[PDB]
């Protein structure tokens, strides 16, 4: 459950993001392919490799749909639910990938952010991030 | 685990300007504060009721030193971290009973620290061999487990 | 997120258990503790031997815990909210014991009820039990 | 992993009494069933869209055969796990990539069909056990992890 400072936390971090956000995105992407090579079967579609105008892409969609539960903190099972049901009912996506990527995303912000990854803060995008997570999952059948 | 040399370069090189002093303080210091939990190991070190007080608690920063000394042991033994980590793991498996979840958490928590430090020279290749490392050392801590 | 169907095995499947409720509850207490040594060193006060009237009691105020969760599944983060606090705060339990305790009242209710525990209902258990467990580990701090 | 002699007999004694061309394919559906992410890896079995179909699926019943017959072999092999599974954990982790914790999950599932098809007769030492037992399985299937 987040608390409000959770709420001012993520919101604060996130939007120094800006322009940056479909970039960032697509790094934490490769970072998850490199440090994590199950996680590439789910993409035999993509060429993952760097520069890849792919995961560039990809990683814009991923970016937007992490702006719209920071926008929807308090509302997330519902504006996410339509990427809910397309991770694991029709992906499949095994539970144990949103923890390694919900990671790779922490590591591309602290790469990037510095002034704003504080303790306080990182425990905040944590907790943020395993909500998400906790929603994209939360309909297995 | 398997580290090509060139990981092996990497690791070591951004090593080579890690600050050993407070490095180790700062990952246990966010371990405690991100997983909660973990608190119930350091009831001893006192005041830890808010971010600030557990980054800025003295035996927070002191143990932390120990810890990341750990590592850079498994980092110049990088082929045999089994018997590197043999009497951590006695004393975190069968004395402490620490879930060795844990380990991979807190070497979770360092590459985060990391990436911090390092920004931009924090590359994807670089926190890939990292990755290997934190997973060899995680995975030997808990042999007492296996 | 429960669905309809899960709430009412649920509730079917735990009203099987009737006047065994502490019985079954201090039986799955048992099996963790003999299954996962771990856990016993959270109670370093309670004798953990077969027959312990210690463990046969905290059964009943666990087994009462989940009739509670049970009886208000709609409302649980409220229904157990003081005890998340105990469990996190205080008992600073270490949340991957709570899929160990878990998975024993399922192998518990699979050894007492197996004309009630098909292969649905175990799939509705599991994700109550697994509900419950994310409320008790929703209060760190 | 370490079995008493009293743990071994009460094991095998169980396990005598399995029926070796059922349990394994009600272990593997419910495993389908229950944790749903997994039936990924099954594509090429057709239905699996309800419990029923899961079921009643031949291909979930004779997969579940095989699987079964591989936990027979470590109980014959408590001594030696890891060797009796290196092709499956080569084929499992290095061909098909299946997270290990998959393997715990598929561990406390035969658990809970054994609860559920001895009833009393498998008392809290039996399972303690069988736990033990999957246990090793699922750490020797994940060495190529390790
Ligand atoms: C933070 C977690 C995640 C978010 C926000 C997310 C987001 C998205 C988005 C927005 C799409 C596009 C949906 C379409 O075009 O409607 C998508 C597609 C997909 N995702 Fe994810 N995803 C997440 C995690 C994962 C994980 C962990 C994997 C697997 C390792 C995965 C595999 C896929 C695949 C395979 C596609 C379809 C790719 C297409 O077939 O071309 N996702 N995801
Ligand atoms: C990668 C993981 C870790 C490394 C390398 C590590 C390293 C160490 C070191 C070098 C010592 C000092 C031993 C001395 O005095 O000889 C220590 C002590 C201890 N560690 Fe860790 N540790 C790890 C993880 C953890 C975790 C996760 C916990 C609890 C959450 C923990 C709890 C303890 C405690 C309570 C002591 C003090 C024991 C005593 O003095 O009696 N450690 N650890
Ligand atoms: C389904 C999950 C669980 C439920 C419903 C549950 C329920 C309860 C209940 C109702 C109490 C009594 C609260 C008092 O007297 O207000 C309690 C106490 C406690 N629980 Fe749990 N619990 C769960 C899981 C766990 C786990 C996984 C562990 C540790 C392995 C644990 C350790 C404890 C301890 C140590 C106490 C206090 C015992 C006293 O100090 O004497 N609980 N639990
Ligand atoms: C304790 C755990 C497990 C045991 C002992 C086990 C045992 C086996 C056996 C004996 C085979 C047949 C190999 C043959 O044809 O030579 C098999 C095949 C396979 N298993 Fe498992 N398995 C385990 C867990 C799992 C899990 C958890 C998954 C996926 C969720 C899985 C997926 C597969 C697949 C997809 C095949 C078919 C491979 C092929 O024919 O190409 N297994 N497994």
């Amino acid at each position: 459950v987040l608390s409000p400072a959770d709420k001012t936390n993520v919101k604060a971090a996130w939007g120094k993001v800006g322009a940056h956000a479909g970039e960032y995105g697509a790094e934490a992407l490769e970072r998850m392919f490199l440090s994590f090579p199950t996680t590439k079967t789910y993409f035999p579609h993509f060429d993952l490799s760097h520069g890849s105008a792919q995961v560039k892409g990809h990683g814009k969609k991923v970016a937007d749909a992490l702006t719209n539960a920071v926008a929807h903190v308090d509302d997330m099972p519902n504006a996410l639910s339509a990427l809910s049901d397309l991770h694991a009912h029709k992906l499949r996506v095994d539970p144990v990938n949103f923890k390694l990527l919900s990671h790779c995303l922490l590591v591309t912000l602290a790469a990037h952010l510095p002034a704003e990854f504080t303790p306080a803060v990182h425990a905040s995008l944590d907790k943020f991030l395993a909500s998400v997570s906790t929603v994209l999952t939360s309909k297995y059948r | 685990v398997h580290l090509t040399p060139e990981e092996k370069s990497a690791v070591t090189a951004l090593w080579g300007k890690v600050n050993v002093d407070e490095v180790g303080g700062e990952a246990l210091g966010r371990l405690l504060v991100v997983y909660p939990w973990t608190q119930r190991f350091f009831e001893s070190f006192g005041d830890l009721s808010t971010p600030d007080a557990v980054m800025g608690n003295p035996k927070v920063k002191a143990h932390g030193k120990k810890v990341l000394g750990a590592f850079s042991d498994g980092l110049a033994h990088l082929d045999n971290l089994k018997g590197t980590f043999a009497t951590l793991s006695e004393l975190h498996c069968d004395k402490l009973h620490v879930d060795p979840e844990n380990f991979r958490l807190l070497g979770n928590v360092l590459v985060c620290v990391l990436a911090h430090h390092f920004g931009k020279e924090f590359t994807p290749p670089v926190q890939a061999a990292y990755q290997k490392v934190v997973a060899g050392v995680a995975n030997a801590l808990a042999h007492k487990y296996h």
